[PDB]
């Protein structure tokens, strides 16, 4: 049984109204049942694009989700993931 | 260069639910998909069928076909045969393929992992467990060593399909393959683990293929403090890197992150704080 890590990170340098995509990898997780959510200001975002689930060489699972965003100065963003490994959800912000 | 790697995903949570997904890699690039929910192998890429006939690659397809099914049964019967020693839920994963050097020289490979540990490997004509398997394994792996013909479909998939395949795949996926993406990089700051610090970061993305050289500079100095991270995907397959350095308040002046990639051709990126 092994605990996800989670980094957030936009795709391009992020511009306040201008189109971007910001990714969440999640890493070193077991076993392969998992959800991941997007966050915008504490509420879920619901067109969520997620990559097919796969493997290291270490056997520990991986996944990408990213989403189509624009920033602006106010707005913040999240990625949410629950797993077995862990009783409470792990949170982690885009750092901007 | 290249490792080929088809990775299958088996999860088995009762008697009554299992499901088995597959996803294969050629380097970097993703060539295959295959999900529970579909009966066939999907391409993920144009190229995805190598040099293949569609003839050969239906009798190949066709083949996974029976061994996911069987697979499948097989397992949920040997989980009755050694019950209650490991109950469920049970995963599994197979990792094989083949590493292609030059020279048209390739070595095969069948590995498999249960509960997220390397257990079992393919290895010249037979199956065998690693040093410090379960005990229990050893029996279920004779009984599948009994079945030669697996044995010799297993044998022939490793030694000649493997390689033939992917040699067509690098020609067939040689654009894709020899592609050049150029990086765009930009700076910015975060909080530092330390007290009167700030955390410079020097992000990278967009960029393939993954090899990349990323410093903090002062001049021509290369600062020592410069943590590299990981390559993370992007999801339009390119990548994306961050370095990061830990600076004094007000020693910020004069430093700048410096980016070589194969795609710029000499022309590095150059930025300044
Ligand atoms: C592209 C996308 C690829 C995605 C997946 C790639 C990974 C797999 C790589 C190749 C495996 C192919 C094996 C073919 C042989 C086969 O299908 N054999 C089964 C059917 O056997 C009958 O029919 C055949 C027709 O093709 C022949 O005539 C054969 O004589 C006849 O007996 C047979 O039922 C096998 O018991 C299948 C399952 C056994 C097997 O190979 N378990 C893989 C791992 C074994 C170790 C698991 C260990 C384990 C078990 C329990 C708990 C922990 C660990
Ligand atoms: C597939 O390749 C392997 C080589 O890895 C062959 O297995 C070897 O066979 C030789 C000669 O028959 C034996 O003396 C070796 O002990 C085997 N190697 C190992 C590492 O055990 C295998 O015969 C080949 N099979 C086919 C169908 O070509
Ligand atoms: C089997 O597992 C699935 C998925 O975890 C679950 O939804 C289902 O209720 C289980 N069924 C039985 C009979 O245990
Ligand atoms: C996976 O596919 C098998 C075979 O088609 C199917 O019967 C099984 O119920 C599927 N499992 C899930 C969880 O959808």
């Amino acid at each position: 049984q092994k605990t996800p890590q989670i980094q957030v990170y936009s795709r391009h340098p992020p511009e306040n109204g201008k189109p971007n995509i910001l990714n969440c990898y999640v890493t070193q997780f077991h076993p392969p049942h998992i959800e991941i959510q997007m966050l915008k200001n504490g509420k879920k975002i619901p067109k969520v694009e997620m990559s097919d689930m796969s493997f290291s060489k270490d056997w520990s699972f991986y996944i990408l989700a990213h989403t189509e965003f624009t920033p602006t100065e106010t707005d913040t963003y999240a990625c949410r993931v629950k797993h077995a490994s862990m009783a409470e959800p792990k949170t982690v912000y885009w750092d901007r | 260069n290249y490792t080929f790697r088809c990775l299958q995903m088996s999860s088995f949570a009762n008697r009554s639910w299992s499901r088995t997904d597959s996803v294969v890699w050629l380097g970097d690039l993703q060539t295959h998909r295959w999900s529970n929910d579909s009966a066939t192998i999907s391409f993920t890429k144009p190229w995805s069928q190598g040099k293949l006939s569609n003839q050969q690659w239906e009798k190949l397809q066709h083949m996974f076909q029976v061994y996911r099914v069987s697979f499948t049964r097989d397992i949920q019967e040997l989980v009755k045969m050694m019950s209650p020693k490991e109950d469920y839920p049970i995963e599994i994963q197979l990792s094989a393929g083949c590493e292609m050097y030059p020279g048209n020289a390739s070595e095969s490979f069948l590995h498999v992992a249960f509960q997220g540990k390397y257990v079992v490997r393919f290895w010249g004509t037979s199956w065998q467990t690693v040093p410090g398997a379960p005990s229990w394994l050893d029996l279920p792996i004779k009984v599948l060593n009994a079945d030669q013909g697996t044995s010799a479909t297993v044998q022939m998939l490793l030694n000649d399909t493997c390689p033939l395949f992917v040699r067509g795949l690098l020609e067939a996926g040689k654009s894709d393959l020899e592609k050049q993406e150029k990086p765009v990089a930009w700076l910015s700051s975060v909080p530092s683990s330390a007290h009167g610090h700030r955390q410079l970061v020097c992000h990278v993305s967009g960029f393939y293929p993954k090899p990349v050289w990323v410093m903090w500079m002062r001049g021509d100095q290369e600062q020592q403090g410069t943590h590299r991270g990981d390559f993370l995907p992007n999801a339009d397959e390119t990548w994306y890197l961050q370095a990061t350095l830990d600076v004094e308040a007000g020693e910020e002046a004069g430093l700048a992150c410096r980016v070589k990639h194969s795609s710029l051709g000499g022309q590095d990126i150059i930025l300044y704080w």
